[PDB]
RNA sequence: GAGCUGUACGUAAGCGUUGAUCCAGAGAUUUCCGAAUGGGGGAACCCACUAUCUUUAGUCGGAUAGUAUCCUUACGUGAAUACAUAGCGUGAGGAAGGCAGACCCAGGGAACUGAAACAUCUAAGUACCUGGAGGAAGAGAAAGAAAAAUCGAUUUCCUGAGUAGCGGCGAGCGAAACGGAAAGAGCCCAAACCAAGAAGCUUGCUUCUUGGGGUUGUAGGACACUCUAUAUGGAGUUACAAAAGAAAGUUAUAAAUGAAGCGGUCUGGAAAGGCCCGCCAAAGACGGUAACAGCCCGGUAGUUGAAAUGGCUUUCCCUCCAGAGUGGAUCCUGAGUACGGCGGAACACGUGAAAUUCCGUCGGAAUCCGGGAGGACCAUCUCCCAAGGCUAAAUACUCCCUAGUGACCGAUAGUGAACCAGUACCGUGAGGGAAAGGUGAAAAGCACCCCGGAAGGGGAGUGAAACAGUUCCUGAAACCGUGUGCCUACAAGUAGUUAGAGCCCGUUAAUGGGUGAUAGCGUGCCUUUUGUAGAAUGAACCGGCGAGUUACGAUUUGUUGCAAGGUUAA
RNA sequence: GGGUAGCGGAGAAAUUCCAAUCGAACUUGGAGAUAGCUGGUUCUCUCCGAAAUAGCUUUAGGGCUAGCCUCGAGGUAAAGA
RNA sequence: GGUUCGUGGUAGGAGAGCGUUCUAAGGGCGGUGAAGUCAGACCGGAAGGACUGGUGGAGCGCUUAGAAGUGAGAAUGCCGGUAUGAGUAGCGAAAGAAGGGUGAGAAUCCCUUCCACCGAAUAUCUAAGGUUUCCUGAGGAAGGCUCGUCCGCUCAGGGUU
RNA sequence: GACUCGGUGAAAUUAUAGUACCUGUGAAGAUGCAGGUUACCCGCGACAGGACGGAAAGACCCCGUGGAGCUUUACUGCAAC
């Protein structure tokens, strides 16, 4: 309350809407995939057991933050172009599920 | 109560400890007991119908039962009391 | 198992081991008023009638029983009106009223208040009224939730989430499903059709009654067909049908038994306390006892116990009972319903794009090739089958009972009420509503003497104490007095303070205490104010009581743990 | 002896009366209504220490943001005086 | 451990503390006298704390920590007590007097005589309303605006056909 | 009635008071502050100038986004017709 001066929130307009079908993904930056031992294929359920993601909202997306070292065969629901260009760069196969 | 009228008791607490006597009355509602020659008080009595001349009467005042132990008529000693069922009626026993 | 005839600080007559008083179960009696019910009535009163006894020579009296109203139902009688029917009478059942101001369901339903006004909105479907009531109620076995390519009745808790949303898009209001738990349980009808009646003329066909049958989704049933059961088994009064009983077990409602110190000394009125010795402990709970006790008492742990009544649990009796498969020719599967318009309401959802649910009014389907929902609507797909009913548990509350607990109160507190309190008192009434606890261990409650009419006192005596003396533990302050060390009748005083003779004292003994001639200085306290000694406010005084708290969220600092992890909720 | 009762009665009318209450009775409840107003708010010492202005406000004795106080922390060619 | 600069303060911020009730643990005091209460010339920078003696007659400190119904001088606060005003206002319409009696005590009770007042009432009935106030005996704490031997008051007994 | 005596015995009010006057001063009208001037201590009967005396949180006046009653061609409603 501003003692009768129109409150800030009423001076400025409402914006946008909420998408009913919004999809938020669980993020897994590369640096945390170094936790796995070379040759291993990395599925969602494996990322649960290791405790890197606890809840898998919509699905698992892989992003390119840091850098990877181990030739993994990663499979996640989505991939950053950069993440896909960095897993292969090392010598691994990305497949989408 | 562990003693009744007619019993010989020992007094174990108060100004008359070590003195024994014959329980003259029992007042179980108050857990009190009147012992012959024990807790003698001086009652300043106006003349009336009973005691018509009046006078300062030396008489017995009640003692709390917990202050008397039953005299085992066998050994003439104070005792705690048990209860044993002898055919018909239960009877007090000593220790 | 020895005392007893309630309290309460009396006299009298009595009772009790031939078992009292007392405790528990069952029974009997239970005036009058009160729904109050034979009629009436200003509650606790008045006055009857009908039987049947009873009293009197008869009136006059007495006793016992019946006699309200409505509803349902049977049987009788029975008008206008001919049969009827209404009406009337009698006999069965049932209701009525109360309340636990709680909890629950339903009808009806505010306002202050918030929105810094206010009307939509909020408060709030709250308070309150009325009805139904039950031990719980309500809800409930999908025309569901969804969108895995799946859940499987309802309820409650955690969570989702202060999200999605609603909203003069203001103030505010605010879900649900998924996920996790508690608890779990499922069932009976209506209808096809079958059988047996009655009632009807539809006149051999329809409409009602009772029984069998039958209950569900690309289906189930009827109906045909076949296979086994016709109590072999199964189930049950908590739904699923409904009354009944027995027995044994257990629990409750009275109780019983129950170890060990009169230990020695000290102080003391008294020892349970000190000091010094022992002992019991499945018992060192609590209380009492002349101060603080495991060993003094009632008890406590442990172990026994019930004639009677009730509850619960088993078991028996008793009662009750058909289930599979195969075919979709035909038949059935809840109608003034579902839906729709109009007006409202409930849904978190304020008419909105408004699905879903309910009410009033009007209109009004399909009806297995059928129907509903998935948030306008259409199509597809998916899930479901309404318009009938029942159903325990997990949940809510506490007038009560039993056993307990408290970093809850301790007499201005804690209940309004520790005390004969919803009393006294106030009020026409509804209604409002106090104050008031403590002798002592024991009455041993002050014989006797003295002054006094008494009250009251002084002695004497009791007691540890009476300066504990029947409103009696302690006994502060205000306030009222008596006595006297210092000062005071030439003084102008917010009362003190600093300086200070004189006089009187002598302490927690230290550059002490009381008083204060005289001198200097000096405008209470609080509140509120630019500013108050204020001729502004508040307080007669003293005492008690009397105001930033808790819950749940937010944020930030500090601490601690763990750390790209941390943490669980119910 | 009776009748009319508060969103109401009664009134040869005054806002007059309805139990010493009446421009809307009394009582209990909603209810601890609300009160930007007044009053009040209880122990001690230490360190610091304002403001009584601006803007906007159905605002003017209220409020909000800023200014001025305080506590902590940070960086900081010290930028302040 | 020392130098330097500081130390007036309302609203207000910050800090450290005193004391109260309760709990825990530890350690104590106390019938050879606990708490409370009274007194004092003691101790600490403050809140405050001791010690000694009286009263009192059974409980209470201390330490560390914890928790709060945690501190009053003001609210025309609430309740209780007690002042002040003050021996003051008042003692509620009115005619009494003496003698005798009663009694511990008499202006105030009883009796006598005289006097005075009401008399369309201040008389006599009765209804309402009250509900024992009526009668007798005893009483004089309180009530009665004084007093009190008296009473519509207190206590017993009675009394309504 | 007052007053004196005997009996009985309230109240409003009240920060504590050893409570003069004048002129000044001060929140602008002082018993209480300053400078002076007066004044032995304690009462009783009287009188009301002052204590901005007592009584009543001013009725006037303003303020409050306080009420209430009343009006209407204020707004929005509702009964009734
Ligand atoms: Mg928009
Ligand atoms: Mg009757
Ligand atoms: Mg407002
Ligand atoms: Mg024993
Ligand atoms: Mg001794
Ligand atoms: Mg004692
Ligand atoms: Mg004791
Ligand atoms: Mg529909
Ligand atoms: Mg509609
Ligand atoms: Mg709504
Ligand atoms: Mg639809
Ligand atoms: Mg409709
Ligand atoms: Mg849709
Ligand atoms: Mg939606
Ligand atoms: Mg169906
Ligand atoms: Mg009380
Ligand atoms: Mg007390
Ligand atoms: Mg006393
Ligand atoms: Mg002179
Ligand atoms: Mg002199
Ligand atoms: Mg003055
Ligand atoms: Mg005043
Ligand atoms: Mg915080
Ligand atoms: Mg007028
Ligand atoms: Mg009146
Ligand atoms: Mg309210
Ligand atoms: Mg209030
Ligand atoms: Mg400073
Ligand atoms: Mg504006
Ligand atoms: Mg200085
Ligand atoms: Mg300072
Ligand atoms: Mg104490
Ligand atoms: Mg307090
Ligand atoms: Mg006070
Ligand atoms: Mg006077
Ligand atoms: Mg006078
Ligand atoms: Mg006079
Ligand atoms: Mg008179
Ligand atoms: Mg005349
Ligand atoms: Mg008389
Ligand atoms: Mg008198
Ligand atoms: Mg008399
Ligand atoms: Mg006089
Ligand atoms: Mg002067
Ligand atoms: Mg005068
Ligand atoms: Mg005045
Ligand atoms: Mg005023």
């Amino acid at each position: 309350f501003e003692g009768g001066q129109l409150p800030l929130f009423r001076r400025i307009p409402k914006r946008g809407f909420t998408n009913i079908n919004r999809k938020e993904f669980a993020i897994v930056n590369l640096d945390v995939l170094n936790r796995f031992e070379d040759g291993t294929e990395v599925t969602p359920e494996l990322l649960v057991e290791t405790g890197i993601i606890r809840n898998e909202k919509s699905g698992i997306k892989i992003l390119s933050n840091g850098n990877i070292e181990k030739k993994l065969t990663v499979k996640a629901n989505k991939f950053s172009a950069a993440a896909k260009e960095a897993i292969e760069a090392a010598g691994g196969k990305t497949e989408v599920i | 109560m562990h003693v009744k009228k007619g019993d010989k008791v020992k007094v174990i607490t108060g100004k008359d400890k070590g003195k024994s006597g014959k329980v003259l009355a029992a007042f179980p509602k108050k857990d009190r007991v009147l012992i012959e020659g024990i807790n003698m008080v001086k009652k300043h009595t106006k003349p009336s119908n009973v005691n018509p001349q009046g006078g300062i009467l030396n008489v017995e005042a009640p003692i709390h039962v917990s202050n008397v132990m039953l005299l085992d008529p066998k050994t003439g000693e104070p005792t705690r009391v048990g209860y044993e069922v002898k055919g018909d009626k239960k009877v007090r026993v000593a220790k």
